[PDB]
RNA sequence: CAAGGCAAAUAGGUACAGCAGUGAGGAAUCUUGGUCAAUGGGCCCACGCCUGAACUGGUAACUUGGAGGAAUGAGACGUCGAUUUAUCGAGUAAAAUUCUGUAUACAUAUUGAUAAUGACAAUAUGUACAUUUGUCUUGACUAAUUACGUGCCAGCAGUCGCGGCAAUACGUAAGAGACUAGUGUUAAUCAUCAUAAAUAGGUUUAAAGGGUACUCAGA
RNA sequence: AUAGAUGAGUUUGGUGAUGGCUCUGAUUGAACACU
């Protein structure tokens, strides 16, 4: 925050709304994104997160 | 609005009236809009199921408004309160 | 029907209804070009009476149909290229099409003032 | 290009109520019929009559297709909760009897007894209807050009639309040139002071000014578009009102869009010159546009 | 010659419509006249729309001093003058803009202000407490709370607002928690316990003053996390802002509303009706 | 060959990019393995800042990008310049001082 | 490798379902542009080269979004059409007056891009400009009227219908009701249609109970 | 996602049913006519 919030911005005074006071219906977004692959197994601690793993598979 | 749902049959003309929340409006056909707008109803949903005979649609609709489930009688019959949830929530009847 | 009868395929598509203009509905086309094989007159059925100006057109698809000529007076004749659209003459049997007035050879009603877009009539431009 | 729909904008024969401060409009509003004739009309003839009357005022400058989808079946409302009631009662008494509370004797017995029964416990201000039907055209109250006209910064909804299109309005300190911008709760729109004084000021008359050449307070300045000293437009008081979803500040010609218009029990916040009977038919028309 | 319809107009416009040509009184002068509740009706055919009063110029200043000089919490100034917190926050923003103009020597529209304020009804916050400006306890009618439910329960159950909230839904709250100044309930409960008014007011200020501390603390930590995620690299021309995010939060099927990136497998909606192509948020 | 590159999206005269992990020999805008972030080339300006300074908004999952650079991903020249500013790689080009 | 088409004959190429473009077919769908500046890709130690991928200019109301002007306007004691020739309308409409400077034009700056490279354009600011109406309907469904002409003729028609000499339904005139840079029509799809009913139908007399019930599979 | 469920014309001397047809709503990578 380099420039102070002027009195024109709606964020000049923060007055949070009470819960369940709005029912805005967001529109369904079309399209999808590629699901990033998993790098570790879902059970157990893999050898990839050990102490000397990088120094073993990428020596100097 | 009316109490709950009602379905009346008059000689192959079935009418189904449903109670709707406030602000729903009279989303009903033309002849039911007149009867509701005259009796003081403002939120209702109707549906003809079998026949749309002009005469029997008015007789079945009028008979349905006179055969609504009375919560005061349903409670004494079963021996249990039928609490008006919307009345307890706002502390009184919000017309 | 029972759940077993439905599982075996009792529900089938309802029998198709014939279209008003089959030559156009069959191929999803809004209009078709054709040559006039004959230009004559058709007689309405029982209730109505008069002479309906019709034309036997050979569509570009090969079908020969009978089209109604809307308006008062026409310009087409034998061996005349005209555009055909849907819609039928209700009192004429077999006349299941109309001819477009602003078509290739068929001209629009010249002395037309109301509903000119229906008869392919340019504006008189008398004001300009 | 003047379209055919704007020819008789203030017809004294048709008497359409328009969103402006014109003197011909004031006469049509004052002499409007107490109730349109819907005695023997069919359901369609009633919905079309109500749609024509209301659309002559609400969103007059918006196409029928754009408003057909801008129309929303969601009529917001609020209820007033008295802290004094919620602090003394937990709502159980409202479920006494058989679920709907105790029964009170009929009206033809109360007055018969000289002693009036004790006041029934309930939240104050209940059993009063809410005018939901009057909120049919609430979505229009969110457009920027309309909010400017409701803040009394313009003499008409069309004049306010020109202030926006001509870069004279500033929302949240940023220039806004889209009259269709839908204000959000908390937005602060500001109009140029010069355009407000001309829009709401009196016309610049040369004949009267010609006599005032030489013959807190203000002075004369013929180098301005409005007549000096600035005085309010004629008949402006008949249209002077600010709804409660706006917080206007005339010193700087700025206003804040506090919230969206809502319906309260016994009150509506949508300025509409038509009765619930007409707003109920207009609402029923736009359910299926037929 | 003028048509008879114009002749009737100017006749009415000079005899009965002359009272509106110029505003000489102090207050609203509308066609509908004073209503049954003391408020002016602008349109006679719509009795429900009324000309609600406005905060007078003096009242706006009083609100500015209590929130800026005296440092009282907004919830306290709201409950004190019966002004909604959303309006109190607006009166301050608008007043701050005046101080800018007065400081920058900009001329205020004083002629327009005075002439218009006379046309509108006004409330004077201070000595004369005639009526509250507005209801500060209006709760929003939630869709779930609008349904007609008649729940069967035992003949002698104590069905409270907590039980009613659950009858509408599992996630619904009672109106006791949907207030903008919920401290008023705890304040009213003190009076029931025969607590002196002077002490009840003390607990109310400390309650509101303490609630705003948490709100101001949440916002501070929030904005901090928004900055800790941004890496600002200054180049010779611009300042590159690298915002960090978790690229794995795309949902179980890749269709997540809050996912970051131009989604694949979707054409342009630029040919669809009711397509919004103007800014929807001027932040 | 895995590459950290940009997928040009947006409209005419309104460029918008996706930072993606895709095989080199594939279509530019084909569905990649992952979307690491976005990149907007047109510099923006703070709303209430009258100083005239501009900036560029770039969303990047640095943790996910470091893993791919570690296993042998080859970022393009544009993505290389971005990754060098955040402080992951060394610049490939520099302004000659002489 | 074979075959037919085009080219080729002592040859052995070609197939535009790569971009632009032509002919044909069709109711019907566009430029034989610029640049590798941006993004991507091939080759290269490097520099660099190539890219009808791509980015950009062009054509079409095909669609969507936006603009396409606001305020004042009372006796020009003028005009026009009906008609209870003095009533009802055109009509605040016009003229005129006071303002704005929207699309757009021009100019400056910034930006798309940086190690360097800008084909083309966006955004911002300043100055300047007030520019079209079109189309359908008008018996009922379905919002909206008369007069004349025509006389089961000419024609209208989505459904029911209209027209046979005093037609609100045809044609013309005026008015009125609507949408509007679009408006109608044709074609198609969903919904209407519990009108193939899983959710959720029905079969005495209206479409629909098998001539019969012992029985394998199946429920 | 808790507001979302609607009809109209037309068979009969007449009435109530059965059952199609058409209109009312939304739309198109549309075409045509008048613009
Ligand atoms: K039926
Ligand atoms: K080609
Ligand atoms: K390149
Ligand atoms: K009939
Ligand atoms: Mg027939
Ligand atoms: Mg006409
Ligand atoms: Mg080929
Ligand atoms: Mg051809
Ligand atoms: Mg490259
Ligand atoms: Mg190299
Ligand atoms: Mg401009
Ligand atoms: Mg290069
Ligand atoms: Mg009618
Ligand atoms: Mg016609
Ligand atoms: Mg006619
Ligand atoms: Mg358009
Ligand atoms: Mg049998
Ligand atoms: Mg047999
Ligand atoms: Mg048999
Ligand atoms: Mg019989």
């Amino acid at each position: 925050d380099s420039v102070s919030i002027p009195p024109d911005s709606p964020n000049y005074i923060k007055v949070p709304e009470p819960p369940q006071s709005s029912e805005v219906r967001h529109p369904f977004v079309k399209g999808h994104l590629p699901i990033p692959r998993s790098i570790f197994p879902k059970k157990g601690v893999p050898e990839k997160v050990q102490s000397g793993y990088v120094n073993r598979i990428a020596p100097k | 609005t009316i109490y709950g749902e009602v379905t009346t049959k008059v000689s192959g003309t079935i009418v189904r009236l449903n109670s709707r929340p406030p602000g729903f409006g009279l989303r009903v056909s033309h002849r039911i809009f007149e009867m509701c707008r005259a009796a003081g109803i403002r939120d209702l949903s109707a549906k003809f199921l079998r026949s749309r005979n002009p005469m029997n649609t008015v007789k079945a609709t009028y008979q349905a408004l006179l055969s609504q489930p009375n919560p005061e009688d349903l409670a004494i019959g079963r021996g249990k309160k039928l609490v008006d949830v919307r009345k307890v929530y706002y502390g009184g009847s919000v017309y | 029907a029972t759940l077993n009868q439905v599982m075996r395929g009792c529900r089938k598509p309802q029998r198709a209804r014939h279209a008003v203009s089959p030559a156009l509905s069959s191929i999803k086309s809004p209009a078709l070009k054709g040559v006039c094989v004959k230009v004559g007159i058709t007689r309405p059925k029982k209730p109505n009476s008069g002479e309906r100006k019709t034309a036997r057109v050979r569509l570009s698809t090969g079908k020969v149909i009978t089209a109604y000529i809307p308006g008062e007076g026409h310009n087409i004749s034998q061996h005349s290229v005209v555009l055909v659209r849907g819609g039928r003459a209700q009192d004429c049997p077999g006349v299941r099409y109309h001819l477009v007035r602003g078509a290739l050879d068929l001209a629009g009603v010249a002395t037309r003032m109301s509903s000119r877009s229906k008869y392919g009539t340019k504006k008189p431009k008398k004001a300009s | 290009m003047k379209i055919r729909r704007l020819f008789k904008y203030h017809s004294l024969k048709k008497k359409p109520i328009r969103p402006t401060w014109n003197k011909y409009n004031l006469y049509n509003l004052a002499t409007a019929g107490r109730e349109p004739r819907i005695s023997g009309k069919t359901f369609f003839q009633q919905k079309w009559l109500a749609k024509s009357l209301t659309r002559a005022y609400h969103g007059e400058h918006i196409k029928e297709r754009k408003w057909a989808r801008m129309f929303s079946r969601r009529l917001p409302a609020v209820v007033n909760m008295d802290p004094a009631y919620m602090a003394k009662y937990n709502g159980s008494e409202q479920a006494a009897g058989r679920g709907s509370g105790l029964s009170e004797p009929p009206a033809y017995e109360k007055t018969a007894d000289e002693k009036p029964a004790k006041q029934v416990i309930a939240n104050p201000g209940r059993k009063v209807p809410t005018p939901y039907e009057q909120m049919t055209f609430a979505p229009l109250e969110r457009r920027l050009d309309i909010a400017i006209f409701r803040a009394l910064f313009a003499s008409s909804a069309r004049q306010a639309r020109q202030m926006v299109v001509h870069g004279a309005v500033t929302v949240n300190g940023k220039k806004m040139k889209h009259p269709g911008y839908l204000l959000n709760p908390g937005d602060l729109f500001q109009v140029d002071v010069e355009r407000v004084l001309y829009a709401t000021g009196a016309p610049k008359d040369k004949k009267l000014l010609a006599a005032a050449m030489k013959a807190e307070d203000n002075e004369i300045d013929p180098s301005k578009p409005y007549m000096t000293p600035w005085r309010p437009r004629n008949y402006m008081s008949a249209f002077a009102f600010i709804p409660r979803y706006l917080e206007v500040n005339q010193n700087i010609c700025a206003a804040v869009y506090l919230r969206h218009p809502v319906a309260r029990p016994g009150e509506s916040e949508v300025p509409s010159p038509f009765s619930p009977t007409i707003n109920q038919l207009a609402f029923n028309w736009y359910l299926r546009r037929g | 010659v003028q048509s008879v319809r114009r002749q009737k107009m100017f006749s009415w416009l000079d005899k009965k419509g002359s009272a509106y040509k110029e505003h000489t009184r102090q207050g609203p002068n509308l066609l509908g006249g004073q209503g049954k509740d003391g408020l002016a009706v602008p349109f006679p055919n719509n009795p429900y729309f009324k000309s609600q009063p406005v905060l007078s110029e003096g009242s706006r200043e009083i609100i500015y001093q209590d929130v800026m000089e005296k440092g009282l919490p907004i919830k306290a100034v709201s409950a004190k003058y019966n002004v909604d917190v959303r309006r109190v926050a607006a009166v301050i923003r608008l007043k701050e803009i005046e101080k800018r103009w007065i400081k920058e020597y900009k001329p205020l529209a004083r002629p327009y202000a005075r002439a218009v304020m006379k046309m509108l009804p006004q409330t004077v916050l201070g000595g004369p407490d005639q009526k509250p400006h507005e209801s500060i306890n209006d709760v929003h009618v939630h869709s779930y709370t609008t349904q007609q439910l008649f729940v069967p329960v035992s003949e002698s159950r104590e069905f409270t607002r907590e039980d009613a909230a659950k009858a509408f839904g599992d996630h619904i709250l009672p109106v006791d928690k949907k207030l903008r100044v919920p401290e008023l309930i705890e304040f009213q409960k003190d009076l029931l316990k025969e607590v002196p008014l002077q002490e009840a007011n003390r607990k109310f200020l400390n309650a509101t003053a303490a609630s705003e501390a948490k709100i101001a603390e949440r916002e501070a930590k929030r904005r901090q996390a928004v900055e800790d995620a941004i890496t600002r690299v200054k180049t010779d021309r611009f300042e590159f802002r690298f915002q960090e995010f978790n690229a794995e939060n795309v949902g179980h099927d890749g269709r997540d509303r809050n996912a970051v990136g131009w989604r694949y497998g979707v054409p342009f909606p630029d040919r669809k009706r009711s397509q919004i192509k103007i800014p929807t948020k001027v932040e | 060959v895995l590459k950290l590159r940009l997928a040009r999206f947006g409209r005419t005269n309104a460029p918008f990019y996706n930072i993606v992990v895709a095989h080199a020999r594939t279509a530019r805008n084909s569905k990649p393995l992952e979307v690491i972030g976005t990149y907007d080339p047109v510099p923006k300006k703070d709303t209430y800042d009258t100083t005239g300074k501009l900036h560029k908004d770039i969303k990047l999952d640095v943790t996910r990008a470091k893993y791919w650079i570690g296993v042998g991903a080859q970022p393009t020249d544009t993505v290389w310049r971005l990754l060098s500013l955040v402080g992951i790689l060394d610049p490939k080009y520099k302004k000659p001082q002489p």
